[PDB]
C-alpha cells in the first residue's frame, strides 16, 4: 500500500486527508484537540486502508466522534516500537465516544491500553483484552460510562473466562470480537478457523501463505513476511528491511548502522565512523 | 564468496547407530541481529534431486524425522543422524547463505551388509 | 500521567 | 503448489553459449529468490548464482562476466545465460527456490542434463 | 512544562497566550 | 487543575 510518517493532527479536520492512501504509518498517530467538530463531519469519513501503526495510537478531545468503526475499521496491528508512557493505545477525554469498533484489531505488540474519562463510552467490558495484548496487567480503563454498571451492551459471539462467569465478546451491536482457536496464537485464522501462516501477524487473505499476511509478524521485505533481514539488508523501524543506500539517504540531512540495524543514534560506548555510518567502540573514553 | 570444507569425503556404518559429519567456513556465520547461524544441511538420496533438511544449522524442516540433528556455531559445524534406518543412505552437503551462497565438497554415507 | 499527557501534547 | 523445472538445450559445442530457462509455478517471483546449482556426475554441487525479488543479482566471482541472470516475472520465468563453454561444464543444472528472508533453499527442480 | 508551569505553579494569561496553536 | 487546564487553554485560543 503506502508507508507514511508518524502524524500529529489537530484543530481542523482538513489535515486528516494526508493519510488517505496510507497502509502503514511508520511511527505514531495522534489525533487531538478538535473542539468545533460535529457528528456529521464523521458520518461520511473513513480510513479503511490503514492496516498497521508501528508505534502507538492516541485520541484526545475529539468532539462529535461517536464510534471508530468507520474511522479505522481495518487497523489490525499496533506494534508499539515506541510507547506513549507505557501505552500503545490511548483513548482519553473522548467525549462523545459510545463504542470502540476496532473490530479488526487483533494484536497490540508490546504496549498496554489506557482508556479513561470517556463518559458515553460502553462496549468495553465486552472485549477480552487478553486476546489483543500480551500484558493486560497494566491496562488502565477507568471512569467510562461502563464503570456505572449501567450499560445497554448488545451483540452469537464467544464467551471467555476473565471473571467468575463467561462473557459474550463484541465491539458493536453488529460486530463480534474475532477469536482464533487457542493454538493458532497470534497468526490469525480464516472465518472457519484454519490457522494463517506462522510469519503472518493478525489476519490473512489466504491460508498457509507468507505473501498473503495482512500485517507481518517479524519483518517485511519485498512482498513477503520473513523471520529476519538477510544481509545486505538492514533492520529498520523494527518492522521492515532495507539496503544500505536507503538508510544512507535518510541520514544525509539522523540514521546510523550498528548490529545490522538502521537506527537514529549510535548506542552508548560507540562513536560514528564517517566513511560507512557504522558505529565503532571508542578509543579510550567516549566524548559524546 | 567464502570457502566451505567438509570431512570425511566418505563414511560407512551399520543399522541402529549414530553418525556425525563436519563442515567449516572461512568466515563466522553467526548473525548478530538474531543469534542464528546462516548455514544449511541438505541430503541428496542418490539419483534424485536434493532435499532441504536443516536450516539455521539447528532448525528442523517439517517432514524431517527427529532422528536428524544439527549442531555447531561460529565457523565450525556438524550434522548428526541419531539411529540409522534403511533408506537413510545419501550424500550430505553444507551451504552457507550468509553472503551469497556456497556449498561444501560434500560427504557420502554408505550402509553395512554381507 | 495526565501530567505526561499535557507536558508532551503542547506546541 | 511450489514447482520448478529447467529447460536445457541438452547439447552444446565448445565456444558457444548456454541458455537455460527455469520455469516455476505456485509462487510469485517478485517475492522469492532463485538459485542456480550444477553437479558433474559423482562430483560436488556447485552454486552458480541467484536473483532476488527486486531484480538484484548475485554471481559466483568464478564466473568472470560469463554469467547473466535476468527474469520475466509476469510469465514466471528465470533466465540463466552463460558464454563460451568448455567440456569441464558437463553437468546437471538445477534451479532451486530461495525464501531468502526466512529459509535457505526449499524446493528444487528435478534437474536438466547439459553436455559440452 | 505547561503542567509544571501552569498547574503546580499557578499561571497568568501571557503564559498561556504564548502557548496558543 | 487537571481537566480545566485543557478547558482554560481553549478559552484562550479559539484558534
Ligand atoms: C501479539 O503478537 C506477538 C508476536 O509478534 C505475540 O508474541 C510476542 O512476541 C514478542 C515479539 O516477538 C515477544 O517479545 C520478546 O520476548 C523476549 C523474551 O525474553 C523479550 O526479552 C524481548 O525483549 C526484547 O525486545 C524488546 C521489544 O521488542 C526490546 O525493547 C528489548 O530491548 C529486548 O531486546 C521481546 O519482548 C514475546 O515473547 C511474545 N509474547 C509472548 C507472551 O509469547 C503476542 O503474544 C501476541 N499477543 C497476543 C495477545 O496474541
Ligand atoms: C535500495 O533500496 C531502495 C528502497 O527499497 C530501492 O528503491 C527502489 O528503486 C527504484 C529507484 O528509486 C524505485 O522506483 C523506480 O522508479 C521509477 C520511476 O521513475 C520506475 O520507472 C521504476 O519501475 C521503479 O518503480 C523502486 O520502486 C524502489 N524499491 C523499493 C522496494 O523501495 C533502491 O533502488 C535500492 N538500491 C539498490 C541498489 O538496490
Ligand atoms: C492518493 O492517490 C491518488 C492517485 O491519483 C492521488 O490523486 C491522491 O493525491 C493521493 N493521496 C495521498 C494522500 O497520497
Ligand atoms: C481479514 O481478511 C479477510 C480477507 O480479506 C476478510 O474477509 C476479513 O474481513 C479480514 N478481517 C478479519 C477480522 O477476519
Amino acid at each position: 500500500g503506502e508507508v507514511c510518517p508518524g502524524m500529529d493532527i489537530r484543530n481542523n479536520l482538513t489535515r486528516l486527508h494526508e493519510l488517505e492512501n496510507c497502509s502503514v504509518i511508520e511511527g505514531h498517530l495522534q489525533i487531538l484537540l478538535m473542539f468545533k467538530t460535529r457528528p456529521e463531519d464523521f458520518r461520511d469519513l473513513s480510513f479503511p486502508k490503514l492496516i498497521m501503526i508501528t508505534d502507538y495510537l492516541l485520541l484526545f478531545r475529539v468532539y462529535g466522534l461517536e464510534s471508530l468503526k468507520d474511522l479505522f475499521p481495518n487497523l489490525t496491528v499496533i506494534r508499539g516500537s515506541r510507547l506513549f508512557f507505557n501505552y500503545a493505545l490511548v483513548i482519553f477525554e473522548m467525549v462523545h465516544l459510545k463504542e470502540l469498533g476496532l473490530y479488526n484489531l487483533m494484536n497490540i505488540t508490546r504496549g498496554s491500553v489506557r482508556i479513561e474519562k470517556n463518559n458515553e463510552l460502553c462496549y468495553l467490558a465486552t472485549i477480552d483484552w487478553s486476546r489483543i495484548l500480551d500484558s493486560v496487567e497494566d491496562n488502565h480503563i477507568v471512569l467510562n460510562k461502563d464503570d456505572n454498571e449501567e450499560c445497554g451492551d448488545i451483540c452469537n459471539c464467544p464467551a471467555t473466562v476473565i471473571n467468575g462467569q463467561f462473557v459474550e465478546r463484541c465491539w458493536t451491536h453488529s460486530h463480534c470480537q474475532k477469536v482464533c482457536p487457542t493454538i493458532c496464537k497470534s497468526h490469525g485464522c480464516t472465518a472457519e478457523g484454519l490457522c494463517c501462516h506462522s510469519e503472518c501477524l493478525g489476519n490473512c487473505s489466504q491460508p498457509d501463505d507468507p505473501t498473503k499476511c495482512v500485517a507481518c509478524r517479524n519483518f517485511y521485505l519485498d512482498g513477503r513476511c520473513v523471520e529476519t533481514c538477510p544481509p545486505p539488508y538492514y533492520h529498520f523501524q523494527d518492522w521492515r528491511c532495507v539496503n544500505f543506500s536507503f538508510c544512507q539517504d535518510l541520514h544525509h540531512k539522523q540514521y546510523v548502522i550498528h548490529n545490522n540495524k538502521c537506527i537514529p543514534e549510535c548506542p552508548s560506548g560507540y562513536t560514528m565512523n564517517s566513511s560507512n555510518l557504522l558505529c565503532t567502540p571508542c578509543l579510550g573514553p567516549c566524548p559524546k | 564468496d567464502i570457502v566451505m570444507s567438509q570431512s570425511p569425503s566418505s563414511l560407512v556404518v551399520s543399522v541402529g547407530e549414530k553418525v556425525t559429519m563436519s563442515c567449516k567456513s572461512s568466515q563466522s556465520l553467526l548473525y548478530s541481529s538474531n543469534q542464528k547461524n546462516f548455514l544449511a544441511w541438505y541430503q541428496q538420496k542418490p539419483g534424485q534431486s536434493p532435499k532441504l533438511l536443516i536450516y539455521w544449522a539447528s532448525t528442523r524442516e517439517s517432514g524431517v524425522p527427529d532422528r536428524f540433528t544439527g549442531s555447531g556455531s561460529g565457523t565450525d559445524f556438524t550434522l548428526t543422524i541419531s539411529s540409522v534406518k534403511a533408506e537413510d543412505l545419501a550424500v550430505y552437503y553444507c551451504q552457507q547463505y550468509f553472503r551469497y551462497r556456497t556449498f561444501g565438497g560434500g560427504t557420502k554415507l554408505e550402509i553395512k551388509r554381507a | 500521567f495526565e501530567d505526561y499527557l499535557h507536558n508532551v501534547v503542547f506546541v | 503448489q511450489v514447482q520448478l523445472k529447467e529447460s536445457g538445450p541438452g547439447l552444446v559445442a565448445p565456444s558457444q553459449s548456454l541458455s537455460i530457462t527455469c520455469t516455476v509455478s505456485g509462487f510469485p517471483l517478485t517475492a522469492y529468490g532463485v538459485n542456480w546449482v550444477r553437479q558433474p556426475p559423482g562430483k560436488g554441487l556447485e552454486w552458480l548464482g541467484m536473483i532476488w525479488g527486486d531484480g538484484n543479482t548475485d554471481y559466483n566471482s568464478a564466473l568472470k562476466s560469463r554469467l547473466s541472470i535476468s527474469k520475466d516475472n509476469s510469465k514466471s520465468q528465470v533466465f540463466l545465460k552463460m558464454n563460451s563453454l568448455q567440456t569441464d561444464d558437463t553437468a546437471r543444472y538445477y534451479c532451486a527456490r530461495d525464501p531468502y528472508g526466512s529459509k535457505p533453499m526449499d524446493y528444487w527442480g528435478q534437474g536438466t542434463s547439459v553436455t559440452v | 512544562g505547561i503542567v509544571e508551569q501552569c498547574c503546580t505553579s499557578i499561571c497568568s494569561l501571557y503564559q498561556l497566550e504564548n502557548y496558543c496553536n | 487543575c487537571g481537566s480545566h487546564l485543557v478547558e482554560a487553554l481553549y478559552l484562550v485560543c479559539g484558534e
